[PDB]
């Protein structure tokens, strides 16, 4: 189990396990439990990538493994298949509705790949690649400029419009998320090195850092609320104060 | 092992996938479940909602009724924990904040006073019993006469009157009683005139009911009774304010313990301000709502204003709550005219739409608001819904 998503409701959430299939739920507006809607075996690898699409075009999932693969599904059953990469695929995550309906994925490799699906008649399955170039890392796109940032080993780069345009300063180890605030924009990393950065992005970059190892990052819509979860053994959601350093409100035990 | 923490939108679902093979759902802590809640929040933006307009005091003051009440009520709705302690808190405070702002006369103020004080979770009932003379007597004594609290006092002096009971009775007569200043001579009168180490107990409650600053510091146990007997017993006057308060506070220390008793110290000091980061993290809605009351009476999307901002990340709580009705509110409270655009036409995508009404909603937003972008492709869920109902109509 390396990834969970959610719709851009709420009401569902796929799951890739640890045994190469990949599971979705969905709770019933009846009762609150977690009922499962489809489960089925794609990649060989287990899967350590998810994303949802937007609804302005449907209901797609796509997949990334260590078959060197990303697969495109709807309702499910598959569509599309990429394997251009040489390399394992470590992350991927579908750009935001406002530009279309492109996808971004990395791996081993070390090849941004960036599948933009298109047509004037809007609806085909088709889907040409836009690459260019910079174990374990991830990427995150940035919601509205077409921005996104992308985590190698131990590095943080941000790219714009593939021309490289601002670099994430700091991380003395490897990172592990890379979360972009839903918006000044402002980004969010888990390190190795055992500690939360939020940089602050103008238009230049600042940083306000908070301090075991720090594994999953996460924002929602608004308040803007982070989510530090590591090994630590804990979860710790964050908001800003009137000056934009971020406080820690309540915390969650796993004991 | 390796946590992992994915977020929203809640209504008490964020999951928390591990490592070994579960999936934990998790709610925000302290997030207020909708409940009557729901129907507090309406309430206030209600009062806000009448609010867009000397006539300017008077009308304040009385939307201050109106929050105080709501909040009052909201609050029983709860008893019949942890929520509830950290509601009536914020009350207190605020019970504060009107009673120094929101009043400028001399009945409805010490009503107020009184109020605020006694209502602040503070009950020495188990003790009244626990002390049926002596020291421990006297020193209760005082502390129910600072308070205010009269009746009482005299029911726990009914114990050992009988064996100078002319004063005492007469006292009680004054007691009793409470132009006031003319009731204050008769005090002193009293108090002047005037067997053993009881005799001189005796002296000294005389001189509390006259108001004797350094004794209702002597038998003042707390800070708040001081400041509260000063303005009962010594001279009611707000210009005397600042030195009442700090008279008070070199004699006994606040307490840290309480998230309520400093906040209201700062209130007392005119810096209000540092109210509003304490009333948020006890309830972000009546913070970001008193907030409002205060600035009545009294490209830059942030640091606009102080209230202005409690505001609008008020609203930003509701848009991930998920309750339909509380759109009407988030929206109405957002409503820079081209910035406010921007942020509606981000968030109108998430509204949980159910009704034809909902959608008539809606929609009567994306007019004054000119969202068209937002219709348009509404109009598709909607004429597809139709679609799979003609669809089903011809089978």
């Amino acid at each position: 189990v390396h990834d969970v998503v959610y719709d851009f409701y709420g009401r569902h959430v796929a799951t890739c396990s640890s045994d190469q299939h990949i599971k979705v739920f969905k709770l019933d507006k009846d009762t609150s439990n977690w009922e499962l809607s489809d489960s089925w075996r794609a990649h060989d690898s287990s899967i350590v990538a998810i994303d949802w699409a937007s609804p302005e075009y449907g209901r797609i999932i796509a997949s990334a493994s260590y078959d060197k693969t990303v697969k495109l599904w709807e309702e499910w059953n598959k569509l599309c298949t990429l394997n251009d990469s040489k390399g394992s695929l470590y992350s991927v995550k579908f750009a935001p509705a406002h530009l279309g309906l492109k996808l971004a994925c990395l791996g081993n490799d070390g090849i941004l790949r960036l599948y933009d699906a298109l047509e004037p008649s809007d609806l085909r399955s088709w889907t040409l690649t836009s690459e260019m170039k910079v174990s374990d890392f991830c990427l995150s796109w940035c919601p509205s400029p077409e921005k996104l940032a992308v985590s190698a080993l131990e590095q943080a780069i941000i790219y714009q419009r593939l021309h490289v345009a601002a670099k994430l300063p700091g991380h003395k180890s490897l990172i592990r998320s890379i979360s972009w605030a839903p918006s000044y924009q402002l980004i969010a990393t888990g390190c190795k090195d055992g500690r939360i950065r939020i940089f602050k992005i103008t238009e230049n970059l600042q940083v306000e850092l908070l301090s075991g190892e720090v594994w999953s990052v996460s924002w929602n819509l608004t308040g803007t609320i982070l989510s530090s979860a590591g090994d630590d053994g804990k979860v710790r959601l964050w908001k800003a104060t009137y000056s934009n350093e971020f406080k820690c409100m309540s915390v969650i035990t796993a004991q | 092992m390796p946590l992992k923490f994915k977020l929203g939108p809640l209504s008490y679902q964020n999951m928390a996938f591990i490592t070994k093979y579960k999936l934990y759902p998790v709610r925000i802590p302290r997030l207020d479940t909708s409940k009557e809640f729901s129907a507090y929040v309406s309430g206030l933006f209600e009062i806000y909602r009448d609010l867009g307009d000397k006539e300017h005091n008077a009308t304040v003051n009385l939307a201050m009724e109106a929050i105080l009440n709501e909040l009052e009520v909201f609050i029983g709705r709860v008893k019949d924990v942890n929520r509830f302690y950290e509601l009536e808190e914020s009350l207190t405070v605020l019970n504060c904040l009107r009673t120094m702002y929101f009043i400028l006369n001399r009945s409805e103020f010490i009503e107020s006073l009184l109020n605020w004080i006694n209502r602040s979770d503070g009950e020495p009932d188990e003790e009244y019993i626990e002390q049926v003379e002596t020291q421990y007597f006297w020193k209760l004594l005082n502390q129910l006469v600072l308070r205010g609290l009269l009746s009482q006092a005299i029911g726990c002096i009914e114990r050992s009157d009988l064996l100078c009971a002319v004063s005492f009775d007469a006292v009680s007569d004054s007691i009793e009683l409470l132009t006031f200043r003319e009731w204050k001579n008769l005090v002193l009168k009293l108090s002047q005139a005037f067997s053993g180490e009881l005799r001189d107990y005796i002296e000294d409650f005389l001189l509390v009911i006259g108001g004797n600053q350094r004794k209702i510091l002597q038998y003042s146990r707390t800070w708040y009774e001081s400041f509260c007997g000063f303005l009962l017993y010594y001279i009611p006057s707000l210009e005397l304010s600042a030195e009442y308060l700090q008279m008070s506070l070199e004699a006994n220390v606040v307490d840290i313990t309480n998230d309520w008793e400093q906040p209201c110290v700062d209130i007392i000091s005119g810096k209000i301000h540092s109210i509003l980061p304490v009333m948020e993290s006890l309830d972000s809605c009546t913070a970001a709502f008193t907030a409002m009351i205060c600035e009545a009476k009294g490209l830059f999307s942030y640091r606009n204003g102080m209230a202005s901002y409690m505001l609008n990340s008020f609203a930003f709580e509701l848009c991930s709550l998920g309750d339909k009705e509380l759109w009407p509110v988030a929206i109405g409270l957002i409503a820079t005219r081209s910035a406010k655009k921007m942020v509606i036409a981000e968030l109108l995508p998430h509204y949980p739409f159910v009704t034809n009404d909902d959608i008539e909603w809606m929609l009567s937003i994306c007019v004054e608001w000119r969202l068209p972008e937002i219709a348009k492709e509404i109009y598709t869920t909607l004429g597809n819904q139709m679609l799979s109902a003609h669809n089903i109509i011809e089978s």
